[PDB]
């Protein structure tokens, strides 16, 4: 389908901030 | 922080794609 | 529709970009 390029890079985006917050989580 | 700014542009975005279409 | 694809794509851009900015203060 003709989204699936955004919908991928959301995606992407969204595990890279879910790895952000995973580590401030511990870090603070 | 930042980091949750983006938390929240980034669950708007999840919004806008629902509505988006090509037809 | 169209302009609202066009926002979203930019939109986009400017969260990989800040992505970024965040990943590489972690890393």
């Amino acid at each position: 389908h003709m989204l699936d390029n955004f919908m991928k890079q959301l995606l992407k985006l969204e595990e890279s901030l879910n790895k952000l917050e995973l580590e401030q989580k511990v870090t603070n | 922080g930042p980091m949750e700014e983006q938390r929240e542009i980034l669950e708007q975005l999840k919004k806008t794609l629902q509505m988006l279409t090509v037809y």
